[PDB]
C-alpha cells in the first residue's frame, strides 16, 4: 500500500512548509528558517498503521523545472497517484506558473493516466479579504479550462495558506482520496453513530490530526472539521509542555475526543447531557477493536 | 629560576617531567588530576585571572641565603575610629591593598613548614569567629608576612629579595622605532621597553 | 562585563565558604555583578554540585577582558608549510575568523 | 608533473532561476567539450550535508574537483547562500597537489563571504537578499592561466585580500623499518643545504654521514637518542637524499646481485669505478703481505663476480690478494660502489637456535634478540661488541646455527 | 563479529555519519552518470561502482507479487564499495579495485537480472 | 607500495524504484571510528 504523492509548484511557493506543518510538526514561524529544496526531497510518512506515503517535494526552481520534463520526465511522473500542484499568488508570472502546471498533467496524461490532481491556492492571507474568493475563482476557471485540455476532466482546488486552518481541509482531502475501504468506515460510523445515538461523530488520523471520516459525510459551521483539526493540533502541541501525550478530552459531558486505537482519534457530539461518562468511555473501548 | 635547563634537544623527555614546567604562581588554575587537553581553547576565550593563593615557599637554606629582614607595626589612630573602623577593618585594607600589586596570599605546606621552624596560617579572612590572624603573601620581588592579636598591633616583616648584580645594567639601551595608527612615519619610542620595571613599592608609607 | 578588583575576587571568594554552589548559578557580588560557575571539580571529575571549603582553589577567570596580540612578521611568514599554505594565510584565514567565531558563540 | 586545468567555473545558487553557472573560463567550454551542467549539478550545490567538502567525481573523461561552500544568515534569500568553485581537469592524470589548493581557496571565499559579503554583492542583484533588514571573470582568468603557466598565482582581488596559489607535488611517505644497524649515505651534500630553520638534531647527524657510521655510533657521536635519530634519517629519506645501506666488516657475505651486467650496459659507470676504488696514492696497505696506472674495467669486472653465497670477504680477500695489491684496489670502497650501484648485495647472517660474566641487562637484551631471530648485525650493535665475542656468547648460551641469507 | 561489537556498532539507518537517504540519493546517479564508473569522492571517502541502468524501454542489457511489481517497477540497481585509499595510492587502488572486482560482479549481476530477475 | 592492501571498507546495494531510491543492505555495520582506524 505505497502511494506516490507529487508536491510541485514554483520557487517559493511553500510547498516545504505544508510538509513541515502538516507532517513533520512545525509551527508557522519555524517555516521562515527552511532553506531552499534541491531537486526532489523524498519523505516516508506513515499514515494510519497500513498505508505508507511517498511525498516527493519538488524543487520549483528553474533549472529544476526544466529538468524535470526533459530527463527525469520517466521516472518522477510514473505510478503516481496524486499530485498537489501549489500556486503561489503572490508571482507575477502566473502564465508561466500555468504552463508548467499545463506541462506537468502532459506528462501525467502520458505517463499515469489514472492519478487525481488538486491544486492549492497558496500564500492566500496577503490579499485582502474582500478580493479573496472571487481571485479564486477568477484562477480557478482558468486552471480548469487548462486541466479540462490534458485529460483530467475534474480538478479539484483549495485556498489554503499556512495561517489559518484551510491546509488542514486541503491535506486531508487529498490524503483522503488515496484511504482504502472508506465504504466500511462510512458504514460502522454510521452504525456507532446510530447505536450511541451521537449528534455528530468525526474520525481523525493520530499523528497528523486531519479528518479521514464523518458521520454526517441546528445550523453548524461547514468548515468545523478543520477548525478542529486546528484545535487539536494546538492541544496536542500544549500537551508536549507536561512531557506527556493527549488522551481524552471531556467538555460539558458533551463532547467526547478520545483516542479509539493506536492510529485514529474519535470526535463524538452526542445529544443527551445527562449521560455519565463511564458509559461513553465503555462504549469507546468496546468499538476499539471493532474499527481495527 | 625562570628557565629549565635542558642537556640536550636530542635526548627525550624523562618520565613525564614536562607536566611539572608550570609556572607557579598560575600553578593553582589547574585542577588536581583533569588533564591538559581540555584547557587550551578556554585560556584563548575566556582568560584567568592570577589566583589569589600560591602553592609555593622558598626552603629553609633560601631564607638564609639571600634575603634581608624589616619590620612594620602598624596601629590606627583615635581619629579613625570615630569612624567604624577597628584594627580588623584596618587589616582587612592592609591585605587588600597588599594585592593590586602581585601578592598572593601563602597557604599549604611549606608555608606551615616555614612557620613551624621558628600556629595556624590563613587564607580567607573572618571577623566574627577568628580573633588573631597570621598570612604570608609572596612576589618574586619581595616576601611578607603579617600577624595580628587582640592587641591591635599589626606586624609585618618583609624579606627582600636582593638582586643579582644589577641585571637592568648589564642590558644595553634599545629603542626601537614605533609607528602608530594615526601616523604615517616611523618615529622613535619615547620609552626604553627593557629598562621599565614594577617598582618595589614603599610599603611603609 | 564588570571590574572586579583582585582584592574584590578575595573578597567575593571570602563570601563563598562554607557554601555549596552548582552548575551555572548566577551569583551577585553588590547586587550587580554577575558571576557564573561554570565548573566544579573534584578528584578529577567535574561535578554538577560541590561544596567550597577553606581549601578550595575557586578561579574566576573573564570573559569581558583586555588581550594584547603581537603578530612576528618574519622571513618565514611567506614561507610554505607542507600542504602548500602560507603561514599568514594559516594566520588570517584560519586563526583569526575561529578566534572571532569562538568569542562571538 | 602537474596536470593543467582544463575549465574553471564560477557556481551560484540563484533564489528563483536554480543553480547555474555564473561564471565560466574558457568561454563556452563546456558545451563545446559535452559536459552539461544538469547532471551533476546537484553534487555542485548540493543538500548541507555534503557542503564544506571536497566533493571529487567522474564525468565522462573529465574528473571534477570542487568545495561547495553554504553559507547561513537571514540576510540573504531563503536564509542560504551557496556556491562552489568548480575545477575541471582531464580523468588520465593525478589531481592529488590541487585538492588543498582548491580546498583553501573555497575556504578563503567562505571567510571573505561572512565577513563583507564579497562574493553576494559582487551579483549586484538584490534577489540574493532579504530586502527587509572585483570582478570574477577576471580572477577566474588569472587563476587559470597563472596555474596554468606558472604553478603559482598572487592575483590582487581587493585591498587587503589576494587569492595565493603555490602547487606543490606530492611525496611518498618514509619506511619504518630503519633500525640501529643501518648506516647512511647522502647522494645529496648535506653542508650547503643547512639553515637556520633546520631541527637542532638534524643539524648534529649532518657531519657524521660517511657511508660508514651506523645510526648508534651517529647517536653516541652526536650525543643523540636513538629515536629521534630515527626521525630525522626518516625525513630525509622523505625528501629522497638518504640512502640506508649495511655495516661493512670483513666478515661479510658480499653477492652479485642480478644488476651485475649494469657494469657493462652502463657507459658511465665504469669510468667512475676506475678513479672511485684507487688509493690517492701508493698506499702502504697496498704493500703488506698476507701473512708475515689505474686499475683495468676487465679487472674490476673479474673482482665483482669472483665474489659468493657462503664465501666471506676475509677467504675472498686472502683469496685475491695479488689482484688487489698491484692494481692498488681500496677493498671498502670497492664493496661500497658495487652496493650504491646496487650490483652486488649482503647475505646477512642469522643465529638460528636449536668469557667475561656479561651484566643482567646484556643477557637480557641478548635474549630477546635471540627470540626475534635478530641477525649479527643488531646484536654486535646493542652489545657494543664484535662478531667473535657475540658468537662465544652465544655458543656459552647454547647451540645454534648461522643461516646465510 | 567485530563489527557487531558494542564498541564497534551503528545503526542500520546510518552509514559513515550519513542516513540511508541521502546516501541512495547521491549514489544514484542520473541516466547520464549511469551504466559507467561512479568514481566519487566526499573526504577521504571513495564511493565507487558500475550503477546499471534501464534503457529507454525496459530492457536491462542488449542482446508473492511484490516481487514481479517491484520487478517491473525497478530502474537502476547499484552496487557501492566505500574505499579510503591514500592521498598517494588513490589511483592504483581505485583502478585495481574497479577492474578486478566491481566491473565483473556488476556486469553478472546485470546478466542475471536481465535473464531471470 | 609492494604489500597488498585492499584499502576496503563496505558495500552498498542502492536500487532505484519509482518511489525513489532506497538503500537494500549494507554489511558492515560498524562506525567511522573502528572502520578507519
Ligand atoms: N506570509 C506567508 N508566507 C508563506 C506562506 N506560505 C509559505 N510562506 C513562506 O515561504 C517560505 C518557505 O517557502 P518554501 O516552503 O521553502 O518554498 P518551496 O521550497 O518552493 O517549497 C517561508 O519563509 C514562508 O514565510 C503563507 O501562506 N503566508
Ligand atoms: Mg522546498
Amino acid at each position: 500500500n505505497r502511494k506516490k504523492l507529487l508536491l510541485m509548484g514554483r520557487s517559493g511557493s511553500g510547498k516545504s512548509s505544508m510538509r513541515s506543518i502538516i507532517f513533520s510538526n512545525y509551527s508557522a514561524f519555524d517555516t521562515r528558517r527552511l532553506g531552499a529544496t534541491i531537486d526532489v526531497e523524498h519523505s516516508h510518512l506513515r499514515f494510519l498503521g497500513n498505508m505508507t506515503l511517498n511525498l516527493w517535494d519538488c524543487g520549483g526552481q528553474d533549472v529544476f523545472m526544466e529538468n524535470y520534463f526533459t530527463k527525469q520526465k520517466d521516472h518522477i511522473f510514473q505510478m503516481v497517484q496524486v499530485l498537489i500542484h501549489v500556486f503561489d499568488v503572490e508571482s507575477t508570472e502566473v502564465l508561466k506558473d500555468i504552463e508548467i502546471f499545463a506541462k506537468a498533467l502532459k506528462q501525467l496524461r502520458k505517463y499515469s493516466p489514472d492519478a487525481k490532481i488538486f491544486v492549492l491556492l497558496h500564500k492566500m492571507d496577503l490579499v485582502q479579504l474582500d478580493k479573496r474568493e472571487e481571485l479564486f475563482q477568477i484562477m480557478m476557471k482558468n486552471l480548469s479550462e487548462t486541466s479540462s485540455e490534458f485529460g483530467f476532466p475534474n480538478l479539484i482546488g483549495f485556498p489554503t495558506s499556512i495561517w489559518d486552518e484551510s491546509l488542514y481541509k486541503a491535506w486531508s482531502q487529498i490524503v483522503c482520496s488515496l484511504i482504502p475501504n472508506m465504504s466500511n468506515h462510512q458504514s460502522n460510523l454510521k452504525k456507532f453513530k446510530e447505536i450511541m445515538n451521537a449528534l455528530e461523530i468525526i474520525l481523525f488520523e493520530r499523528t497528523t490530526f486531519l479528518v479521514i471520516c464523518s458521520s454526517n459525510g441546528v445550523l453548524l459551521d461547514p468548515k468545523r472539521f478543520e477548525k478542529i483539526s486546528n484545535i487539536m493540533k494546538n492541544f496536542k502541541q500544549s500537551c508536549t509542555k507536561l512531557k506527556s501525550g493527549f488522551k481524552t478530552l471531556i467538555l460539558n459531558n458533551n463532547i467526547y475526543v478520545s483516542e479509539l486505537s493506536s492510529n485514529m482519534v474519535c470526535f463524538i457530539v452526542l445529544k443527551d447531557m445527562n449521560i455519565p461518562q463511564e458509559l461513553v468511555l465503555e462504549n469507546i473501548k468496546k468499538a476499539k477493536e471493532f474499527f481495527q | 629560576e625562570t628557565w629549565v635547563d635542558i642537556k640536550s634537544p636530542s635526548i627525550p623527555v624523562s618520565s613525564e617531567f614536562a607536566n611539572e614546567l608550570l609556572p607557579i604562581r598560575w600553578k593553582d588554575v589547574w585542577p588536581k588530576y583533569v588533564a591538559r587537553k581540555y584547557s587550551k581553547w578556554r585560556s584563548f576565550t575566556t582568560p584567568a585571572e592570577l589566583p589569589i593563593t600560591i602553592s609555593d615557599f622558598p626552603s629553609k637554606d633560601d631564607f638564609d641565603r639571600n634575603f634581608i629582614f624589616r619590620n612594620h607595626s602598624v596601629t590606627l589612630n583615635t581619629d579613625q575610629e570615630q569612624y567604624n573602623q577597628t584594627y580588623k577593618d584596618l587589616l582587612r585594607d592592609m591585605i587588600y591593598m597588599r594585592l593590586l600589586t602581585g601578592f598572593q596570599i601563602c597557604v599549604g605546606r611549606q608555608v606551615e613548614k616555614i612557620e613551624l621552624s621558628r600556629t595556624v596560617v590563613n587564607k580567607y579572612l573572618d571577623f566574627n569567629q577568628n580573633d588573631a590572624f597570621k598570612l604570608y603573601l609572596m612576589i618574586d620581588s619581595e616576601i611578607h608576612r603579617i600577624t595580628c592579636s587582640s592587641s591591635g598591633i599589626i606586624d609585618v616583616e618583609r624579606y627582600l629579595r636582593k638582586d643579582e648584580a644589577n641585571l637592568f645594567d648589564q642590558v644595553p639601551s634599545y629603542i626601537p622605532l614605533v609607528k602608530t595608527r594615526y601616523e604615517s612615519s616611523f618615529r622613535d619610542a619615547m620609552i626604553d621597553p627593557l629598562h621599565v620595571k614594577r617598582e618595589s613599592l614603599n610599603w611603609n608609607q | 562585563d564588570c571590574l572586579l578588583n583582585r582584592g574584590d575576587m578575595w573578597v567575593l571568594s571570602s563570601k563563598l565558604v562554607d557554601t555549596c554552589v552548582f552548575m551555572d548559578q548566577r551569583l551577585a557580588f553588590l547586587d550587580s555583578i554577575r558571576g557564573t560557575i561554570k565548573g566544579i571539580y573534584r578528584n578529577g571529575k567535574k561535578i554538577v554540585s560541590g561544596y567550597i571549603g577553606e581549601q578550595t582553589r575557586i578561579i574566576f577567570r573573564s570573559e569581558s577582558a583586555r588581550l594584547i596580540f603581537l603578530i612576528q612578521i618574519t622571513d618565514e611568514m611567506w614561507n610554505f608549510e607542507e600542504t602548500g599554505e602560507q603561514l599568514f594565510q594559516k594566520m588570517v584565514n584560519s586563526f583569526f575568523p575561529k578566534i572571532f567565531k569562538k568569542w562571538k558563540d | 608533473g602537474f596536470v593543467p586545468i582544463h575549465t574553471i567555473f564560477y557556481s551560484v545558487f540563484h533564489p528563483t532561476e536554480g543553480s547555474k553557472i555564473k561564471y565560466e573560463f574558457p568561454p563556452n567550454n563546456l558545451k563545446n567539450h559535452g559536459i552539461n551542467f544538469n547532471t551533476f549539478k546537484n553534487y555542485i550545490i548540493p543538500k548541507p550535508i555534503l557542503c564544506h567538502k571536497l566533493i571529487t567525481f567522474k564525468y565522462g573523461t573529465y574528473r571534477i574537483v570542487c568545495y561547495p561552500v553554504t553559507i547561513n544568515s537571514p540576510i540573504y534569500a531563503r536564509n542560504f547562500f551557496s556556491f562552489n568553485f568548480v575545477f575541471v581537469f582531464p580523468y588520465d592524470c593525478e589531481t592529488s597537489p590541487y585538492e588543498p589548493a582548491i580546498t583553501r581557496l573555497g575556504k578563503m571565499f567562505k571567510v571573505l563571504e561572512e565577513q563583507n559579503q564579497l562574493l553576494s554583492k559582487s551579483e549586484r542583484d538584490p534577489v540574493f537578499f532579504d530586502l527587509k533588514v572585483f570582478s570574477i571573470q577576471d580572477l577566474l582568468m588569472r587563476i587559470f592561466q597563472d596555474l596554468n603557466n606558472y604553478s603559482e598565482c598572487l592575483i590582487p582581488i581587493d585591498e587587503g585580500n589576494a587569492v595565493d596559489i603555490k602547487i606543490f607535488p606530492l611525496l611518498r611517505p618514509p619506511t619504518t623499518c630503519v633500525s640501529l644497524e643501518d648506516v647512511p649515505l647522502s647522494s645529496v651534500n648535506l653542508k650547503k643545504i643547512i639553515d637556520v630553520n633546520w631541527d637542532p638534531t638534524m643539524m648534529s647527524i649532518v657531519p657524521y654521514i660517511d657511508g660508514l657510521n651506523s645510526i648508534a655510533k651517529i647517536s653516541k657521536l652526536s650525543n643523540s637518542d636513538p629515536g629521534l635519530v630515527i626521525e630525522c634519517i626518516r625525513h630525509l629519506i622523505y625528501y629522497k637524499c638518504v640512502t640506508l645501506s649495511d655495516i661493512f666488516q670483513f666478515s661479510n657475505i658480499y653477492a652479485p646481485s642480478s644488476l651485475i651486467r649494469n657494469f657493462l650496459t652502463d657507459p658511465l659507470m665504469a669510468s667512475d669505478c676506475q678513479s672511485y676504488v684507487t688509493f690517492p696514492e701508493v698506499s702502504k696497505i697496498s704493500n703488506l703481505p698476507l701473512n708475515k696506472f689505474l686499475p683495468t674495467r676487465s679487472c674490476l669486472f673479474d673482482l665483482y663476480r669472483s665474489l659468493s653465497q657462503g664465501q666471506t670477504l676475509k677467504t675472498w680477500y686472502e683469496s685475491k690478494y695479488m689482484i688487489l695489491k698491484e692494481n692498488n684496489i681500496d677493498i671498502r670502497r670497492f664493496i661500497t660502489f658495487g652496493l650504491e650501484k646496487r650490483i652486488i648485495y649482503r647475505c646477512y647472517s642469522f643465529p638460528v637456535m636449536i668469557m667475561p660474566k656479561l651484566s643482567d641487562e646484556e643477557e637480557g637484551i641478548l635474549e630477546e634478540s635471540i627470540r626475534n631471530a635478530e641477525t649479527f648485525d643488531k646484536i654486535c650493535v646493542l652489545l657494543s661488541k664484535p662478531k667473535l665475542e657475540v658468537e662465544s656468547y652465544l655458543n656459552e648460551l647454547g647451540e645454534f646455527k648461522v643461516i646465510n641469507s | 563479529e567485530i563489527f557487531f561489537e558494542e564498541e564497534n556498532f551503528q545503526d542500520i539507518n546510518k552509514i559513515l555519519e550519513f542516513d540511508n537517504d541521502f546516501v541512495a540519493e547521491f549514489c544514484s546517479p542520473e541516466r547520464e552518470m549511469c551504466n559507467t564508473r561512479f568514481e566519487f569522492t566526499v573526504d577521504n571517502f571513495c564511493f565507487l561502482g558500475l550503477p546499471i541502468h534501464v534503457d529507454s524501454q525496459g530492457r536491462w542489457r542488449k542482446s508473492e507479487r511484490e516481487k514481479e511489481d517491484l520487478g517491473k517497477n525497478m530502474n537502476m540497481f547499484h552496487v557501492c564499495f566505500v574505499m579510503n585509499p591514500h592521498l598517494i595510492e588513490y589511483n592504483k587502488r581505485i583502478d585495481d579495485m574497479y577492474q578486478f572486482v566491481v566491473t565483473r560482479l556488476s556486469l553478472l549481476l546485470r546478466y542475471v537480472q536481465s535473464k531471470t530477475s | 607500495e609492494c604489500l597488498p592492501n585492499s584499502c576496503l571498507l563496505g558495500v552498498h546495494l542502492v536500487i532505484s524504484t519509482h518511489s525513489g531510491p532506497q538503500i537494500v543492505y549494507h554489511y558492515p555495520p560498524s562506525n567511522t571510528a573502528f572502520l578507519t582506524n
